[PDB]
C-alpha cells in the first residue's frame, strides 16, 4: 500500500506569511490522486484541494497545491487569522486510502519561559489510598517542553500523564499540567518529590520540589 | 442546501451494538460512493467503510466481520451497523460523499460520537491544589476519576475568569478520566480572597464546590 | 500448421482501454497455448474450470480473447466472484467462468515520462455490469436531484477518467496488459483444437 508522511509536524507562522506544507508518498502516484483537508478543533474536516492542484469551490485563492510522484505541496500565499488550523493530505481512488498524520499551523510569538509550580497530594486524597502529584507549566512559548519527574532523585517513568491547552487567544502561550500517580504506600516510602522542566526560554532546567510531610 | 446529518452515536459496553445514520440532502446516496471515516480522540483520520453506487461494499481490516454499511434509498439515508464493539472503536464518526479523483470527499457530516467502555458512570472527586507557602501564586482543583466526559469547571461562580487554565482530561488506565483546573492570582490575596472551584458532571448529577485555601 | 491468431492479440502494438475492452473471436484454427509466456516482469496465468497444463489437449466450439489495460492494483479484479471499480463498471467475469486470465506489467510500453493519458476507465455507473457487458456511453453522470443537461458541474460528472502512467510510479499504479480467454462448449463442431 501507500504511506503518506506530512512535514512539518507543526509550524509557527504570523499573519501575512507565505506558508508551505509538504506531503510525501512512499511509492509514487498520479497527481490526480491526492487531496488536502483543513480541520479545526471540534469540527469536521473541510475539503481544500483535490487532484493536487484543483481549488475546491468556495476556498480562498490564497490556497494552492502542487506536486506529482512522491512529493506534494500545499501553499498559503498570505496567512490569515482564520487559516490557523490542522491540515491533512489524503490518497484518492483507493480503498483503504492513506491519510497523512497532519500538520498544525500555529501562531508565532516571542519566547516566554514557563512559570513552574508543584502541588503535593491533598490530605483528603491520601485518606483514600492514592497520591496525585501535579506539576504546572504556565504561559510559555514555544510548545516544546520536557517535564521530568524525580522521586528521591530516581527518574520516574511510566507513571505520569500530561495535557496541554490550546494556544491562548490573548497571548498565544501554552500551559501544561503533568500528574504523577502513586499509591499511598508508595508515596509514604520517599521524601523528595521533584518536577524538572526544560524549555527554550530557560537558561538551564528549572526544578520545583517539596519534601513530603514538611509544610 | 447540501448536507449530511448524522445520528445514532452514544455510550456502549464492549460487545454491544450501535447503528449510525446519515441522512442526506442535495446528493443522492444510492448514486454515490458513500464512505464512513472515524477519528479517535487526539488522533488523525481513519477510513472505515465504503458503499459503491452499484452496491459493492468495502471495509477497513480492523472492522471486517463486525461492521456493515448499508443504505435506504427511499429515505436517502446511509447506515453503519456496528456489532461486537471494542474500546478501540471509540471515535467521532463522519459520513462523507467520495468523488475520488473527480473531487475529494467534498461533503461531510457533522460527526457523531461513539464511546465504547466497560467503565461505570461515576462523578468526580475534587481535590485542592493548594497555593504554595514559599508575587504571583498558583492554585487549582484536581477533578479525578469520573466517567464519561464532559465535566465543566468555573471559579467563584463565574466571577474569576482571568488567568484560569482548565486542562483537557486524560484517560487513566482505569478507564476513568482526570483533569486539572488552575488559576494564577496575586500572592497578597492569599489570606483574604476566597477561591472556590465549581465542578459539574451532568451524567452523574454531580455538583461540587471546593474551597481552595493555603495549607 | 494453421495457428490461431493469438499473435495479434498478445503482441498487439495497441491495447484497448478497459471500458471499451476488445473482443476477438477465435475459431477454425490450431491453438498452441504454450507460446503465451512473453518474459514479462510480472507475468500471471490463471485458469478456471480447466487445467492450464493440459490446455493443448482440449477442443472447444469457439474461443474469445478479450484484451485491455488496467492498473496493477486492479489485476485482482479480473477473476470470478470479484467486485471493485473494474469488475463492477468496466469488465465483469461470470461466477461460473471457464477460461484463463493472462496479465503482465507493461510499464515499458504504456508509460512515458510526462505521462500517458490515453487509457481510460469508467469511474461512475449506477449499477453493476452483467458478465461480458461492454458499456461505452459518455453521458454526464447525475449524482443528485438536478438534471445534468450534458454539462459537467456539481453533482454532474464525466463518467470516464484517464489513467496517468509514468515509469516512476509504484507498481500498483503501473500499467498492466490483460488477455481473457473464454472457452465455449456447444452441441456444435469444435473448431479450436490443440
Amino acid at each position: 500500500a501507500i504511506q503518506l508522511t506530512q512535514s512539518p509536524s507543526s509550524l509557527s507562522a504570523s499573519v501575512g506569511d507565505r506558508v508551505t506544507i509538504t506531503c510525501r508518498a512512499s511509492q509514487g502516484i498520479p497527481s490526480s490522486y491526492l487531496a488536502w483537508y483543513q480541520q479545526k478543533p471540534g469540527k469536521a474536516p473541510k475539503l481544500l484541494i483535490y487532484a493536487a492542484s484543483t481549488l475546491q469551490s468556495g476556498v480562498p485563492s490564497r490556497f494552492s497545491g502542487s506536486g506529482s510522484g512522491t512529493d506534494f505541496t500545499l501553499t498559503i500565499s498570505s496567512l490569515q487569522p482564520e487559516d490557523f488550523a490542522t491540515y491533512y493530505c489524503q490518497q484518492l481512488n483507493s480503498y483503504p486510502p492513506a491519510f497523512g498524520g497532519g500538520t498544525k499551523v500555529e501562531i508565532k510569538r516571542t519566547v516566554a519561559a514557563p512559570s513552574v509550580f508543584i502541588f503535593p497530594p491533598s490530605d483528603e486524597q491520601l485518606k483514600s489510598g492514592t497520591a496525585s502529584v501535579v506539576c504546572l507549566l504556565n504561559n510559555f512559548y514555544p510548545r516544546e517542553a520536557k517535564v521530568q519527574w524525580k522521586v528521591d532523585n530516581a527518574l520516574q517513568s511510566g507513571n505520569s500523564q500530561e495535557s496541554v491547552t490550546e494556544q491562548d487567544s490573548k497571548d498565544s502561550t501554552y500551559s501544561l499540567s503533568s500528574t504523577l500517580t502513586l499509591s499511598k504506600a508508595d508515596y509514604e516510602k520517599h521524601k523528595v518529590y521533584a518536577c524538572e522542566v526544560t524549555h527554550q526560554g530557560l537558561s538551564s532546567p528549572v526544578t520545583k520540589s517539596f519534601n513530603r510531610g514538611e509544610c | 442546501e447540501v448536507q449530511l446529518v448524522e445520528s445514532g452515536g452514544g455510550l456502549i459496553q464492549p460487545g454491544g451494538s450501535l447503528r449510525l445514520s446519515c441522512a442526506a440532502s442535495g446528493i443522492t446516496v444510492g448514486w454515490n460512493y458513500m464512505s464512513w471515516v472515524r477519528q479517535a480522540p487526539g488522533k488523525g483520520l481513519e477510513w472505515v467503510s465504503v458503499i459503491y453506487p452499484g452496491g459493492s461494499t468495502d471495509y477497513a481490516d480492523s472492522v471486517k466481520g463486525r461492521f456493515t454499511i448499508s443504505r435506504d434509498k427511499s429515505k436517502n439515508t446511509l447506515y453503519l451497523q456496528m456489532n461486537s464493539l471494542r474500546a478501540e472503536d471509540t471515535a467521532v464518526y463522519y459520513c462523507a460523499r467520495d468523488l475520488g479523483e473527480a473531487g475529494g470527499m467534498d461533503v461531510w457530516g457533522q460527526g457523531t460520537t461513539v464511546t465504547v467502555s466497560s467503565a461505570s458512570t461515576k462523578g468526580p472527586s475534587v481535590f485542592p491544589l493548594a497555593p504554595s507557602s514559599k508575587g504571583t501564586a498558583a492554585l487549582g482543583c484536581l477533578v479525578k476519576d469520573y466517567f464519561p466526559e464532559p465535566v465543566t469547571v468555573s471559579w467563584n461562580s463565574g466571577a474569576l475568569t482571568s488567568g484560569v487554565h482548565t486542562f483537557p482530561a486524560v484517560l487513566q488506565s482505569s478507564g476513568l478520566y482526570s483533569l486539572s483546573s488552575v488559576v494564577t492570582v496575586p500572592s497578597s490575596s492569599l489570606g483574604t480572597q476566597t477561591y472556590i472551584c465549581n465542578v459539574n458532571h451532568k451524567p452523574s448529577n454531580t455538583k461540587v464546590d471546593k474551597k481552595v485555601e493555603p495549607k | 500448421t494453421n495457428l490461431c491468431p493469438f499473435d495479434e492479440v498478445f503482441n498487439a502494438t495497441r491495447f484497448a482501454s478497459v471500458y471499451a475492452w476488445n473482443r476477438k473471436r477465435i475459431s477454425n484454427c490450431v491453438a498452441d497455448y504454450s507460446v503465451l509466456y512473453n518474459l514479462a516482469p510480472f507475468f500471471t496465468f490463471k485458469c478456471y474450470g480447466v487445467s492450464p497444463t493440459k490446455l493443448n489437449d482440449l477442443c472447444f466450439t469457439n474461443v474469445y480473447a478479450d484484451s485491455f489495460v488496467i492498473r496493477g492494483d486492479e489485476v485482482r479484479q479480473i477473476a470470478p466472484g470479484q467486485t471493485g471499480n473494474i469488475a463492477d463498471y468496466n469488465y465483469k467475469l461470470p461466477d461460473d467462468f471457464t477460461g484463463c486470465v493472462i496479465a503482465w506489467n507493461s510499464n515499458k510500453l504504456d508509460s512515458k515520462v510526462s505521462g500517458n493519458y490515453n487509457y481510460l476507465y469508467r469511474l461512475f455507473r449506477k449499477s453493476n455490469l452483467k458478465p461480458f457487458e461492454r458499456d461505452i456511453s459518455t453521458e454526464i453522470y447525475q449524482a443528485g436531484n438536478k438534471p445534468c443537461n450534458g454539462v459537467a458541474g456539481f453533482n454532474c460528472y464525466f463518467p470516464l477518467r484517464s489513467y496517468s502512467f509514468r515509469p516512476t510510479y509504484g507498481v500498483g499504479h503501473q500499467p498492466y496488459r490483460v488477455v481473457v480467454l473464454s472457452f465455449e462448449l456447444l452441441h456444435a463442431p469444435a473448431t479450436v483444437c490443440g
